[PDB]
RNA sequence: CUCUAACUAUAAAAAUCUCUCUUCUC
RNA sequence: AGCGCCGUGGCGCAGUGGAAGCGCGCAGGGCUCAUAACCCUGAUGUCCUCGGAUCGAAACCGAGCGGCGCUACCA
């Protein structure tokens, strides 16, 4: 099609000559370091490609970076931070679902629970947790529906912010992931609030970084090698 | 992992014009940029589902000969406040995307959804075709 | 013989413009000969052919003349165009037709030349006319620059210089025009001499009226003194009038008067 | 008349609703006389399934669904044959039809 | 180029189109007959019939 | 006396209308 | 008076350089139960007048006519 007219308000060269390959590496916390590549403009002083790299970010899923199955919905944002030339270093940047997970969990007749809370870890990281949580049909039911008087929604809210906070104030970035690659933190939110409510498929969703304090060398360099 | 060399697709699927527009794996870098209006004439054809299959298979070629071997795959609609629906021609490029070369992995919706918010076009009484 | 393309290959390129004449409308369209390139076929079915609703088939036609056209795909194999008439912008279709006159313009003074010298259009075409189409964008521009210039012609290899020399007589009687240059002078003047100061201005200003270029201050008004002067490079009138203007401020500034410009010297 | 003693809202006793906006028109409606659709299938068509799966690495991939409940005004509900005008004794039936594929 | 195919006709999954003309054929390519598409035929067809292609991939939707 | 799975791809435009009303009883 | 234009098929526009153009008109038939809208098809012109260049002028230009917008009534 020929459409536009030409609004003006070939130098033609293979551009991608000028691009090369960088491999991906992964903290210690996953078992698949290398995660895949990245191309990248040649190194021009001035604007050198070291500099091009250093921010970017990555979305890999949760499955690539442990091999099995069970984490079929889980994704992770990384962030490049180092260089060492044919090959770069990531660091944690975030966790997330994926959104066919969470828009198939979302069910008619359950009432959703979320959490937010904004947390400080042992080092500097300011993080916030996204906490989705559902009821329960107990193995009983014939009152078909599953919905939950607010105050038990507070309290479990409660509980959770409780939970998330205490966890997640204790530990650095390394432990928490490490933490969370299991699910320690969900087994022990449906453990603390069973009393209460059944509260169902409870699940830790959207992990953010917020804050990082300057530039921690040493400990990217222990999560890598 | 046999090396390999994955890339992103990040097709875009509206009612019109379909877009299909591969990127390094972090999302940076473009490969194939080739949308779904440069292979169709009419600009009705835009959305159609050939223009998809051409398009894919122009991106195909251009990712083959540049070294991106398998794909991830993300469909997005128009998203935003506007209809939520896959564009027809989403379908049609996933399938040539799929039977032409390049593997497939970890394809996902990305289509963007508010809190409803930032009232839709239309007025109250809306288009009154 | 009347023959051979206007632009450099024989077959049109994609996403180009051209204008086509119109012979025949079988059933699904118009397959039409083009008048921008060449002489072969292209087609415009039903479907790219009118912006509007297809009401009217035959009165959008018309059977025998000309129309703007867009070309969408080429068949580099045996000669065959897909062409459409609706996607050309109000915009386009000016710059369109203008690039179409410029073509047939440029094809018949090459045509008299074959004609006359027997020699086949596209060798003409070939020798002279592509070269300075490379040189100037546009070989009607060349032959305006040939008429101004004959250094533009230096560079091209001729089939023989009795084609040039036939050719510069036949650029000079048929693409003759030289742009006017006016231009409007404000006498101000509240003096106590400014009959006799007026005088001494169109002399000075007539003194410099060149062999090839006459400047005349005629009267249409006390105040507003219409300048008028022909130029042929559009480059010197200008200056000249410029020069007028000086040599009025200049006598009178010390008569006692006051004088203004108006409107400076434009084509 | 009184066609509807449910007045087709379903509402009945809560004063106001917040209004929801056609997916197709953006008719603005009250979100409960504001019949909706649930728009679960399989992110690709079942023509191509195979041809995915076979040319995919990573055997048996989950093949996600994708998840909408989208809301329809009823004049395009009725124009795109979503809902269907329905004789007057057959306006009593609330009930689904039954299953489309049993 | 002519990168034609023969596909057998295993089933007309009845007609469509606006004047009632074209007819759904569900093909099986006669290479790899493990391969199945619909696509629209003009004029009469039975089962067990074989048609040429240009577009092999193109699995067009219900004419209208 | 016994069980919750299948999901599609529709919107060009179309204004107006003169008489004439005639009935039920074994 | 000079300038900036114009000179039509019934009216409006148009290219000016290869030589009767399109819409609006009107006549006729077509769609329509029928009218209007819409389809299609016609019979009419010194593209103002005299010239000069041109293979060719309605067209490029001049030497003149008529109608105009200004400049301005320009002892
Ligand atoms: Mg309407
Ligand atoms: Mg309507
Ligand atoms: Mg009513
Ligand atoms: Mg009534
Ligand atoms: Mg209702
Ligand atoms: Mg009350
Ligand atoms: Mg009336
Ligand atoms: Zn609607």
């Amino acid at each position: 099609a020929v459409g536009k007219n030409k609004r003006l308000s070939k130098r033609v060269v293979d551009p991608f000559t000028r691009k090369e390959w960088y491999d991906i590496k992964a903290p210690s916390t996953f078992e698949n370091r290398n995660v895949g590549k990245t191309l990248v403009n040649k190194s021009v002083g001035l604007k050198n490609a070291s500099d091009s790299l250093k921010g970017r970010v990555v979305e890999v899923c949760l499955a690539d970076l442990q091999g099995s199955e069970d984490h079929s919905f889980r994704k992770v944002k990384l962030r490049v931070d180092e260089v060492q030339g044919k090959n770069l270093l990531t660091n944690f940047h975030g966790m997330d679902f994926t959104t066919d997970k969470l828009r198939s969990m979302v069910r008619k007749w359950q009432t959703l629970i979320e959490a937010n809370v904004t947390v400080k870890t042992s080092d500097d990281y300011v993080l916030r947790i996204f906490a989705i949580a559902f009821t329960r049909k107990q193995a009983n039911q014939v009152k078909r529906t599953s919905y939950a008087q607010s105050s038990h929604i507070r309290q479990i809210r409660k509980v959770i912010s409780e939970i998330l906070t205490r966890e997640v104030q204790n530990s650095t970035l390394a432990q928490l992931t490490s933490k969370l690659i299991p699910e320690v933190i969900n087994k022990e939110i449906e453990n603390a609030t069973k009393d209460i409510f059944p509260l169902q498929n409870v699940h830790i969703r959207k992990v953010k970084l917020l804050k990082q304090p300057k530039f921690d060398l040493g400990s990217l360099l222990s999560l890598h090698g | 992992d046999n090396s390999q060399v994955f890339g992103v697709a990040r097709i875009f699927a509206s009612f019109n014009d379909t877009f299909v527009h591969v990127t390094d794996l972090s999302g940076r870098e473009t490969i194939a940029r080739v949308t779904g209006g440069m292979k169709v004439k009419a600009d009705r054809d835009e959305s159609s589902p050939y223009a998809a299959m051409l398009a894919a298979q122009d991106v195909a070629a251009k990712c083959k000969e540049v070294g991106i071997t398998a794909v991830h795959i993300k469909i997005r609609a128009t998203g935003g406040t506007r209809s939520k629906t896959p564009g027809p021609g989403g379908q049609a490029a996933l399938r040539a995307l799929a039977r032409s070369g390049l593997r497939i992995g970890r394809i996902e919706d990305v289509t963007p959804v508010p809190s409803d918010s930032t009232r839709k076009k239309g007025g109250r009484r809306g288009r009154r075709l | 013989t009347s023959h051979c393309r206007f632009y450099e290959n024989k077959y049109p390129e994609i996403d180009d413009i051209v204008m086509v004449n119109v012979q025949q409308i079988a059933e699904m369209g118009a397959y039409v000969k083009l008048l921008e390139y060449d002489n072969i076929e292209g087609m415009i079915l039903l479907s790219e052919l009118s912006r509007r609703r297809i009401r009217s088939i035959q009165k959008l036609i018309r059977v025998g003349k000309n129309d703007v056209a867009v070309v969408l795909r080429v068949d580099k194999e045996k000669g065959y165009i897909d062409l459409s008439k609706r996607r050309v912008s109000s915009e386009d279709i000016i710059k369109c037709e203008e690039k179409y006159q410029k073509s047939k313009t440029v094809h018949s003074i090459l045509r008299y030349c074959a004609e006359k010298f027997q020699i086949p259009l596209e060798e003409l075409y070939k020798t002279i006319a592509w070269p300075l189409s490379r040189k100037f964008g546009h070989a009607y521009e060349a032959f305006k620059l040939s008429i101004i210039d004959e250094t533009v012609w230096e560079g091209i290899e001729p089939p023989s210089k009795d084609v040039l020399d036939e050719l510069k007589n036949y650029i000079s009687k048929r693409l003759t025009p030289a742009v006017k240059i006016r231009a409007d002078v404000e006498v101000s003047c509240f003096s106590y001499e400014g009959i006799d100061a007026i005088k001494d201005a169109l002399k000075s200003a007539e003194d410099m009226s060149t062999e090839q270029m006459q400047v005349k201050v005629k009267l249409v008004a006390a105040p507003l003194y219409v300048l008028t002067t022909q130029a042929l490079d559009k480059q010197k009138g200008i200056e000249q009038l410029e020069s007028a203007i000086e040599k009025i401020t200049e006598v009178i500034t010390k008569y006692g008067g006051v004088c203004n410009i108006t409107m400076p010297p434009k084509a | 008349p009184k066609k509807r003693a449910s007045n087709g809202r379903n509402k009945k006793g809560r004063g106001h609703v917040k209004p929801v906006r056609c997916v197709n028109c953006s008719r603005s409606v009250p979100k409960d006389k504001a019949i909706k659709r649930m728009a679960i299938r399989n992110i690709v068509e079942a023509a191509a399934i195979r041809d995915l799966s076979e040319a995919s690495v990573y055997a048996e991939y989950a093949l996600p669904k994708t998840y909408n409940k989208l809301h329809y005004c009823i004049s395009c509900a009725i124009h795109a044959r979503i809902v269907r005008v329905r004789s007057r004794t057959d306006r009593r039936i609330r009930a689904p039809p039954q299953r489309p594929r049993f | 180029k002519t990168p034609v195919t023969l596909a057998k006709v295993i089933k007309v999954l009845g007609r469509t189109g606006s004047r009632g003309g074209v007819t759904q054929v569900r093909v099986e390519f006669l290479e790899d007959t493990t391969r199945t598409i619909v696509r629209n035929v003009k004029g009469p067809v039975r089962e067990g019939d074989i048609l040429v292609l240009m577009e092999s991939e193109r699995e067009a939707r219900r004419l209208r």
